[PDB]
Formats: structure tokens, sequence, C-alpha cells
């Protein structure tokens, strides 16, 4: 059977028809549930905002520039490639970048390289359209997003499967969350560009459309501080007192 | 000539420009992550004399995902688009940091290609895995109808992997097999005696 001939046939996207899409995962989530920080956010244009008023260095960082691509303020990859990532993030550290279904998955590595990180997943978003059965470059119908995991210093799949959203819905799939915190990569985790409807425990959130903010940088260094500076996020807390 | 026709050659060593001009390109290397090309013998391929207009279809993995797009920049092609092929078991389910189900295939474009039909399919490939390599056959059927009855050329090829409209390249492929007079002629005074060296 081909499916892409089906889809040609009929309309339905191949990725319609995969199916089913240990346990112990679930202590894993509870030890991660545990252990995450309140959650904290700032209402920041990051376009004219310092982000090294960001502090301190974070694990993990997600990053949800907001693409013209998404619609059919918009950041296009000149303002994304100037933001200065590499002054943020900590020496051993991680970034997990949207880059679209276009030109962002030439420019977004572009990006990883020039803050210092070298990629070491890339992610698809493959998007259904059991519901519902064109860019002047492409050559096929778009129907996924890259997300790019980049490294710097020393049970899940790269791939999530959702319906595609309703039109002018720009959330990307909370799946995306979830494989991050399995990676167990340490606690302070900053989302660029995150919403009020995005805000998580275990996260800072800082974006240009937060409707309010709780963040201060004092109390959010304070949940690292010793004894829980070097904690995975996947390990017990450590006894006070 | 439609039929199916191939030739058995060092890719690194054959002279490509006897083989004239192609609607399509597909290329699965051996990439540097049996026999495999490094870097730089992946560079020096002289890719730039198969095609004017045209696709070129580049199986990546690994480092060659950025080794990959390197090189479709160093040939002349811009990638436009990006096949995922989502491996699945005969029953539709999924087979370091992450578990891969996935492999990529970066679409290149060269020049202004006139009268393909773009947009036919989509970008997601969902097929059973095969023998170790074996690409699914699914994405001749996508070039097919992307560009039909158009001339295509298969670079690292294997047997299974010969196809109307197609010349496929390899050096596993059994024997010289053509057909298009305009080939025949020219690889026989290049190589009168049927040796393809140095
Ligand atoms: C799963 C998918 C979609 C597919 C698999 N890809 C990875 C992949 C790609 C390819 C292979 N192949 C297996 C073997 O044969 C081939 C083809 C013929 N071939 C050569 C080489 C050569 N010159 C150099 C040379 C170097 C040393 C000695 C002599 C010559 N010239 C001509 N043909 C060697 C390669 C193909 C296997 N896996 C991932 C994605």
């Amino acid at each position: 059977n081909d499916y892409c001939q089906h889809f040609v046939d009929t309309g339905h996207r191949p990725q319609n028809f995969i199916r089913d899409v240990r346990e112990l995962i679930r202590l894993k989530d509870e030890l991660i549930a545990k252990s995450n920080t309140p959650p904290m956010y700032l209402q920041a244009d990051i376009e004219a905002f310092d982000i090294r008023e960001l502090t301190p260095k974070f694990d993990v960082i997600l990053l949800e520039p907001p693409l013209e691509e998404y619609y059919r303020k918009c950041w296009t990859w000149d303002d994304i490639m100037k933001l200065e990532i590499d002054e943020i993030a900590a020496p051993r550290s991680f970034i997990f970048l949207w880059c679209g279904s276009g030109e962002g998955l030439d420019l977004g590595r572009v990006c990883l390289r020039k803050w210092g990180y070298r990629r070491c997943e890339d992610i698809c978003w493959i998007k259904t359209n059991k519901n519902n059965p064109l860019d002047p470059k492409a050559v096929f119908q778009r129907t996924k997003e890259h997300c790019l995991m980049g490294i710097k210093g020393t049970v899940d799949i790269d791939l999530i499967i959702t319906e595609e959203p309703e039109i002018g819905n720009i959330e990307k799939p909370v799946e995306i969350f979830h494989i991050i915190e399995h990676f167990c990569l340490g606690r302070r985790r900053l989302h660029l560009f995150g919403r009020d409807s995005t805000i998580r425990p275990g996260w800072l959130t800082v974006g240009p459309t937060l409707t309010n903010s709780n963040y201060n940088a004092e109390t959010y260094a304070s949940y690292f501080s010793a004894p829980n500076s070097y904690l995975t996020g996947c390990t017990e807390e450590i006894e006070r007192l | 000539l439609f039929p199916p026709q191939w030739i058995c050659c060092d890719i690194r060593y054959l002279d490509v420009s006897i083989l004239g001009k192609f609607a399509v390109v597909m290329a699965d290397p051996p990439w540097d992550i049996y026999g495999t090309l490094t870097d730089d013998e992946m560079r020096r391929l002289n890719i730039p004399v198969l095609q004017d207009d045209g696709f070129l279809f580049l199986w990546v993995t690994g480092r060659a995902m950025e080794l990959g797009r390197e090189c479709l920049n160093l040939w002349g092609y811009e990638r436009v688009d990006e096949i995922i092929w989502v491996k699945t078991n005969q029953l539709q389910r999924i087979i370091h940091w992450l578990n891969h189900g996935k492999e990529h295939c970066l679409v290149g474009v060269k020049g202004n290609p006139q009268g393909f039909n773009q947009g036919l399919d989509c970008d997601v490939i969902v097929a059973e895995v095969r023998s170790t390599s074996h690409k699914p056959d699914e994405i001749y059927g996508m070039i097919e109808r992307l560009s039909p009855g158009t001339r295509k050329i298969e670079l690292f090829g294997r047997p299974h992997n010969v196809q109307p409209n197609w010349i496929t390249l390899g050096n596993q492929l059994d024997g010289i097999h053509l057909l298009d007079p305009d080939v025949v002629a020219r690889f026989k005074q290049r190589y009168p005696d049927g040796i393809i060296s140095k």
C-alpha cells in the first residue's frame, strides 16, 4: 500500500495511517514534578530587552520565535540570529529551536552554530489531517515542523504526531516539554517567546504577550542555590532541616 | 530510453559528462559518519554537470544532515524541501539522545525548473523498513509524479534500485547496461575498451 499515492488520490496525509501514536516513565514524571520549581514568567519585548538581565545561566533553552510562515510582531531569521543566546546559556547546556518547515531548517542551524551549539537531534512534529482530508519555493505540501536540539559543552523518539491545529492556532505540541523534561538536563529552564498558555512548573517563560509577570532574579536564583545547584530535575529533593 | 539502465562504476572516477542532463538527481551517499567516501570526496563529486534546471534528492543522517547541506550548496543547489520517511513495520507501527523513527531526504533546486508538478505529494513518507539501507520505493513514485517521463539519475544505487526512466550508478551493480543511443555513443568514445579508471 502506497500512502503517497493514497494522499494524491484522497488528500489523506500518509501520517494519518500511523497506528498507536515497561511503564516506569510515570515514576520519572513524578520525580520531575516533585523537583520542578514554581512557574516563573516575565512579560518582555525581547527585541528591546537586554536578555543578559535573565539570570542565572540556563541549562535548557526552548526558543519559539513567531515566524511569519505560522500565520496564513513576526520575527525574521535576521532578528532571531541576532539574539545573543550564548550570553545566557550555561557552559554545558541545551537548546530546542522551533524552525518551521522552510528556510528555518537551514538558518536555524546557522543560529545553533553561531550560539556555540552542535545539533544532536532533529525532532519532527508531523501533522495529521484526519479531520479535514504552498510556499513558492516548495516542491511538496509541507505537513510537518522541525524542532532542532543543540548541545554545548561536554525513552522518547524524535517524532511528535498530532492533528493539524485550527487556522491561526500557533501553539506547538505540549509533548515537546515532555521530551525535554525526560532528558533530565538540569533545572534552569527558559522558554523564550512563550505565552500565558505555555506557562509551566519548572520553567521560566519570557515573552511579549504575557499579561502578568512574577519574575525576580534573586528569587529565581534562590531555587538553585546550594545544596541544589547541580540537580538534574529527575531526582528526589534534598532534605532540609 | 524508457527501460532501466545502469553502470557499475566507482562514482569517484566515472566521467559523468557522458550521461547528459537530468530533470532529477537522487543520491544516497555512503557518508563517513561497506566503502564510504570522505567529506572531501563528496564535495568533489561532479554533481554540477548533471543538471541545468531541476531537483536533487539527497539522503542524509547524523552529521550528514549538515555536511549534506554543505554539499548541496557547494554543488549549486538551494535546499527548498526536506522529506522525512517515517519507518514502520507491516502493521503501521513506528519502528543518542532520542530513538530515531525517521530518515531525512533533502530536496535541492538548481536553476528554474519549468513544467514540474509541485505540490502533488506531501513531504512525509510512511512506509515499511526493508533490508539495511534500502530506501522506500515510494520516493520513485513521488518523483515520477513530480516530473513524469523525464530522464533521472540515481547515485550510489544498488540492483533493486533500477527503475524505468532512471540511469543507476553504483559499484555493486552488475556490469553496464545502456540503451539510450546518445549515452551509448558518448560512452563508446570516452571508454572505447569499456574500462573506467583513474
Ligand atoms: C535508509 C536510507 C534511506 C538509505 C541508507 N542510507 C545510508 C546508506 C547509503 C548507501 C548505502 N550503500 C551500500 C553499499 O553500496 C552503496 C552504493 C555503491 N557504492 C559506491 C561507492 C563508490 N565509490 C567509493 C568507494 C569507496 C571504497 C571502496 C570502493 C569505492 N562508487 C560507486 N558506488 C557504495 C555504497 C550504497 C548504504 N547505506 C540511510 C538512509
